[PDB]
């Protein structure tokens, strides 16, 4: 329902094209895969998981994106540089041309990835998802060697749970004076910078989230995302409510999709939407949105890029 | 009354 | 700063500095 | 996510608060009970029920109102001027305080409402839905000589599936008529007017219906809303998908649930969730998006009326 002024910047990487107008660009879904406590994975440490239902979770993506027309993206979540190896191998030996986003909370185990899909070949396809105030000059000097160029430029003030501290990082910079994440990127090598909004929990930072998306980008242009489902996911209320319900499963689900129909609405270009197992309730209802949106675009002007597969044409 | 942005153009 | 327009017809914009839903006046 | 320069109207019906901006009022869930084909309803014709067995459904609602903070509303469904009577004479005798929209497909059973509603002094708490594009002549008569003072509007513009067409079927009227739909409603006696968006279904017209909501309260201001839900069940690439997976109701809830909370962030202020049976997964999803909406405008400068009652401070 929006179209902002501020001329939008699209990126393609291996097909999949980040940002635009809204209605433009059929909206990205981000997959999570071997997270904390996956079915799949047996050892976590060494990345073994089991490797034949791991690609039954990966062509049920393809098969409802060929239906539904969104892009899709994996997200290689790992805890140590042995086992994130161990994943972007066998996805770089099972899809050739989607691009993933080696995320993982320890630093020294995003620059091992980051380091090694140099070195295999397949390092245009890395998302590498951390650009944040607490990076230490160990992970940004092996991220400029690596030929990574597109970064997740996390928009996350501790100290301002606003959304001027959202701009103030990625323009000017707070903890960890100057050099705002926004330029440290361009610095480090990353020539698509993604920007995300870093989705605070429900009560508290949880009304900048959603008011991000059509302000950082509107700003800047680049595009906008983020984990929105872990507003809901980390509400203490729903917890207590949801266990007390015949089928927890069935009262969380819709509060846990709509953290991303919500902030679809608002502009967001990608959606990190969490686990790859919850891929047949992601798809129908952000496609639902998409044909909402790819009908305002054009009314507002907007040109969609390609009507043919679009989810407004191919469905309906 | 309830006034709104001024029209942003261009020089 | 952002002027993000949601209804040219009725002039209708918004305006991302402030946050507010206002009408782009003509003059 | 944003706030609203145009003066919003707030109407009390009842001890529930249509209006406000966003964030001012929490969201005011319309349920629908006696519908077409409840499995409650054993005569349809006659309005024989199961009395004992909806008391039961009603105090879900009540008992989930109280920990959300969510307003409820009840919307009695009827097709025969009998049926609809006995509803209304059950449900004011159950509860003393909650509004209830008259509804029905059939203009003579509206008038049959409306009469029934004033004869026994139950009229302040009456909201006739829907004074359309098609209203009779006869219609308007019993409406005027009533003592129903609020009433639901709804913004149809028959060949003008665009925003332009809401607002010109409520500013200067579409074909048939002469004079706007906003202004028949104030000839009509009608003091609370309540714009409905009338959501039309998704590819022929579905993106009109969410971007109406920002431009129908920034135009009038006065309570925005619908029933958006009939998006998701007027889509029949979704009854298809639905059915191959193994839970059908596992993926259309999620957007079913989802029209309703895209409409919510872009400044709905009631919504016609459908189905009372579905109480236990709407309040969770739509009281998340009132936390997001109560941040914002605890952010933005808006006053929220109670915030001791808002869904940001209980369940946050």
């Amino acid at each position: 329902m929006f179209k902002f002024d501020k001329k939008q910047e699209v990126f393609e990487l291996g097909g999949v094209k980040f940002g635009g107008q809204p209605g433009e660009n059929p909206t990205v879904l981000v997959s999570t895969m071997f997270y904390a406590r996956h079915k799949i994975v047996t050892d976590e440490d060494k990345g073994i998981f089991d490797r034949a239902a791991a690609e039954t979770l990966w062509n049920t993506q393809v098969s409802l994106s060929d239906a539904t027309g969104l892009p899709y993206v994996n997200q290689i979540v790992g805890e140590t540089p042995e086992s994130i190896k161990r994943y972007i191998e066998w996805f770089v030996g099972i899809d050739d041309r989607t691009p993933f986003l080696i995320d993982s909370s320890a630093g020294n185990v995003r620059a091992a990835a980051a380091q090694y899909c140099t070195e295999i070949g397949v390092a245009d396809r890395a998302i590498h998802n951390s650009i944040n105030a607490s990076i230490e000059q160990s992970e940004i000097d092996v991220l400029t060697e690596s030929d990574v160029s597109a970064a997740i430029v996390l928009a996350f003030n501790a100290t301002d749970p606003t959304v001027k501290g959202k701009i103030d990082i990625l323009e000017v910079g707070g903890s960890g004076q100057t050099k705002g994440m926004l330029q440290v990127a361009k610095e480090c090598g990353i020539k698509y910078p993604i920007i995300d909004v870093a989705a605070m929990p429900l009560g508290a930072g949880s009304g900048a989230t959603i008011r991000s998306v059509p302000t950082l980008k509107g700003k800047f242009g680049l595009p906008i995302g983020g984990g929105y489902h872990n507003m809901a996911s980390a509400w203490d209320w729903l917890r207590k409510f949801k266990k007390t319900q015949p089928d927890p499963k069935a009262i969380y689900m819709p509060t846990d999709i709509g953290t991303n129909l919500v902030a679809q609405i608002a502009g967001s270009d990608y959606l990190l939407y969490g686990p790859i197992e919850n891929v047949n309730q992601i798809f129908p209802a952000v496609a639902m949105v998409d044909i909402m949106l790819g009908e305002t675009a054009k009314e507002l002007g907007v040109e969609i890029a390609d009507l043919e597969n679009h989810p407004v044409t191919k469905l309906t | 009354h309830e006034k709104g942005v001024p029209m942003v153009l261009a020089p | 700063m952002s002027i993000v327009r949601i209804a040219p017809e009725i002039n209708l914009v918004m305006d991302t500095e402030s946050g507010t839903v206002t009408q782009e006046r003509k003059d």
